[PDB]
């Protein structure tokens, strides 16, 4: 369906097999989905046809709202409360939209977990080293603020994190 | 029809907020400043604030006063 992006939501090419019958006797489950269709999708279809040229006769549109770069935290002043507003809006609004992004990739995890089967274990390492990166990334970024959380909390952890690779860095060099 | 009947757009309360921060933080510094400027003046006594009276010198007579010394 054009509804979502085939690339964001990924699907293998869903080969299935032919019928191959052995036996000459009828089975019911064909005739059971042939008056399945007769008794239900045809009046659904008609239905729906008829709502869509409905809705095809009031036509109309809604945008999604772009938004500006303002600068973050980084560059803010100690009391200059304008600058450290807007910046904190952003990084909240940049908080929701990495929420949202760890949600699409445990999306595609489960789907594939669900559409292998049996050989799942081995048939969805791609999605489970998708998962582990973005789960590690979320949590160096966002884990332990509190509730009282904000972006310059997040910046005081992120510099933590440099001083402490640095001084590892300059350890192993110096070694 | 809700959004559009009974609500305003994002940017209304964002400026809004802005006004109202800007405003709290002059505050704040304002009394901050404040607080600075009594300690000093009271400590001081440079100021026009904490000003305390002395005798007024229109008071003195200035005539010869049937002694030559004062
Ligand atoms: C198909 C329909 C499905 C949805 C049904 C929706 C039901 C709606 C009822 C719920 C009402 C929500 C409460 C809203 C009150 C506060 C909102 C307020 O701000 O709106 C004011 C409007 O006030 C409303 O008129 C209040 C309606 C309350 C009355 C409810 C109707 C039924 C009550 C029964 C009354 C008694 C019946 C008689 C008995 C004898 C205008 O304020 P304003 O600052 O300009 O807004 C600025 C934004 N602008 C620019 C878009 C204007």
């Amino acid at each position: 369906p054009d509804s979502w992006d085939k690339d964001v939501y990924p699907e293998p090419p869903r080969r299935t097999p032919a019928p191959a019958p052995q036996t000459s006797l009828p089975n019911p489950v064909t005739y059971l989905t042939k008056i399945f269709d007769l008794l239900v999708d045809r009046p659904v279809t008609l239905a729906r046809e008829f709502i869509e040229q409905q809705h095809a006769k009031n036509r109309y549109y809604y945008y999604h709202r772009e938004f500006r770069r303002v600068p973050d935290i980084t560059e803010c002043e100690e009391k200059d409360i304008l600058c450290m507003f807007e910046a904190e809006m952003q990084w909240r609004r940049d908080y929701k939209v990495d929420q949202e992004i760890v949600n699409i990739i445990q999306e595609r995890l489960k789907a594939c977990q669900q559409r292998e089967g049996e050989s799942y274990r081995q048939n969805c390492a791609k999605e489970l080293e998708q998962f582990t990166q973005v789960s590690k990334a979320f949590q160096d970024r966002y884990s332990d603020l509190g509730a009282h959380y904000s972006a310059r909390k997040c910046l005081a952890k992120q510099k933590q994190r440099m001083l402490a690779e640095r001084k590892a860095a300059k350890e192993a060099a110096a070694a | 029809w809700i959004a559009r009947t009974f609500y305003d757009g994002p940017e209304k309360n964002y400026e809004k907020t802005m006004a109202i921060l800007q405003i709290e933080a002059e505050k704040a510094e304002l009394r901050l400043k404040e607080l600075e400027v009594r300690r000093l003046m009271r400590a001081r006594g440079d100021g026009p604030w904490y000003q305390y009276p002395t005798i007024d010198k229109a008071l003195i007579d200035h005539s010869p006063k049937t002694t030559p010394d004062n």
